[PDB]
């Protein structure tokens, strides 16, 4: 069998058949065709994989995957004395941070130099972001239709250092990559929710407490990928999500394999009834990793005494507690095998991603 | 004297219409 | 002051089509006209915005500072 089954990639496109849309497009942007970067809705089918792994991939693609945004270097926004009094640096910085960019190079630096030498309110569009850094853009990284602030008559706006910054969307939401559009379990029967007696329920026939779904359909939307290269961009995004998950799991694996040597991430107590308690404390870790670890440890040790994790919003850490009727090294090797199971599952996911999209 | 005129609002109006025509440099 | 570059709730880039939507909506007023006699579902779908409650909510309701100043 194969885990990640066939994918459905359908970009979002401007329907020029609508007269108003085409008229407006040609009137203000002189636009007659599809934009260079379009949002793509990627709907995926997953079979024979636990809900924790699919949701972890979704969460990573949402905000835990590294991503690029346009930021202004401090001192970039020329305070000056002619600049528009309404277009504050904070406002324009917020506008520019959230312009989705498909940047393959970090060295690109843009400059915004717009002057309103007329009596009308001039609107600064994303097409006004001219680029002066390194390689000339063979293909644009952002759409030229974004509305940046307007200029009052006689006013200007000069921002000279607009560079590309790397980060994850969990820390700053301007790095969020994939927006959720669908999530369902295909192996759980659903009630007809349009009925009155089942309208207050979720719809699934199995209670979430007693349900263990293995067949899921996951739908995600990526906000801007190049139009001619949609499939390769989707492949890269999914493969990078799998790589990120594997890398973090391996970071946990190092703490596991250092179990005899002292370390404050992992402690071990043999409490009363031959049971050994392992507490794994990792800082700046999300529910994705803790949920993956809990689910796979529980799958590998069905008779476990207790496995649980908690990412308290404060203390900004993931604390995973395992209690088992086994000695310290037996428990450690069970946990190592469970991590190897996680790595195997996500490597198989990357293999399927390579096989499918192409 | 300048602080009496530079904070006078009609000077900003007079300045901003000179910038539109280009009679004065855009900056200060 | 403007339609946000991305939808606040989910982050879909509605700012891509915000400029087109503004004038398309205006032209759609001129053929229908005291608040909102219109339905903008067809205009929004034509731009490629999905059937998302958040994105349509923030696209059609966000005030523009140019209209009021
Ligand atoms: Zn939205």
């Amino acid at each position: 069998e194969k885990i990640f089954q066939n994918v459905e990639i359908k970009p979002f496109l401007i329907d020029f058949s609508n007269l108003f849309i085409k008229n407006a497009a040609k009137k203000l942007f002189q636009l007659e065709e599809q934009l260079p970067l379009v949002p793509v809705n990627v709907v995926m089918d997953f079979k024979g994989i636990s809900r924790a792994a699919v949701h972890g991939l979704s969460r990573v693609l949402q905000d835990e995957i590294p991503n690029y945004m346009l930021d202004i270097k401090p001192g970039g926004y020329k305070i000056e004395d002619s600049t528009d009094l309404f277009m504050t640096e904070q406002f324009i910085r917020n506008r520019i941070n959230f312009i989705p960019i498909y940047a393959k190079n970090e060295t690109l630096v843009f400059a915004l130099r717009s002057l309103n030498n007329s009596c009308e309110v001039k609107t600064i569009y994303s097409r006004d972001l001219i680029q002066v850094a390194g390689p000339k853009l063979k293909y644009p990284i952002f759409n030229p239709t974004f509305e940046i602030g307007f200029l009052q008559p006689g006013k200007s706006l000069i921002i000279e250092d607009i560079y590309i910054k790397k980060g994850i969307g969990r820390k700053h939401a301007a790095f969020n990559l994939a927006v959720k559009t669908h999530f369902s379990h295909l192996d759980i029967e659903q009630y007809p929710t349009d009925k009155k007696e089942y309208m207050a329920l979720s719809g699934y026939k199995q209670s979430s407490m007693t349900s263990d779904p293995r067949h899921h359909r996951l739908g995600l939307c990526f906000p801007a990928v190049p139009l001619p290269h949609i499939n390769q961009a989707v492949r890269t995004y999914l493969k990078n999500a799998c790589r990120i998950i594997i890398g973090r799991i391996q970071s946990i694996q190092k703490i596991y394999e250092n179990f005899e040597e002292p370390q404050p991430e992992l402690v071990l107590f043999s409490m009363d009834e031959e049971k050994t308690k392992a507490i794994i404390t990792i800082k700046d870790e999300t529910h994705t990793i803790g949920n993956l670890l809990k689910t796979y440890i529980y799958e590998m040790i069905p008779d476990i005494s207790f496995v649980g994790y908690q990412c308290v919003p404060h203390k900004q850490e993931m604390v995973l507690t395992i209690i088992h009727k086994a000695s310290q090294e037996d428990l450690i090797t069970l946990l190592e095998k469970s991590i190897q199971n996680i790595i195997q599952t996500f490597q198989i996911l990357e293999k399927n991603v390579d096989e499918l999209i192409a | 004297l300048l602080t009496e005129i530079l904070l006078d609002p009609m000077y900003d109006y007079a300045a901003t219409v000179a910038r539109i025509d280009g009679s004065i440099p855009m900056h200060k | 002051m403007l339609i946000p570059v991305v939808c606040f709730t989910c982050g879909f880039p509605i700012g891509t089509y915000a400029a087109i939507f503004d004038k398309a909506r205006t032209e759609y007023i001129k053929t229908k006209m005291a608040s909102l006699q219109i339905e903008l579902k067809d205009l929004i779908t034509a731009l490629g915005i999905p059937m998302r409650v958040c994105c349509r909510t923030h696209l059609i309701t966000t005030l523009d500072y140019r209209k009021y100043y």
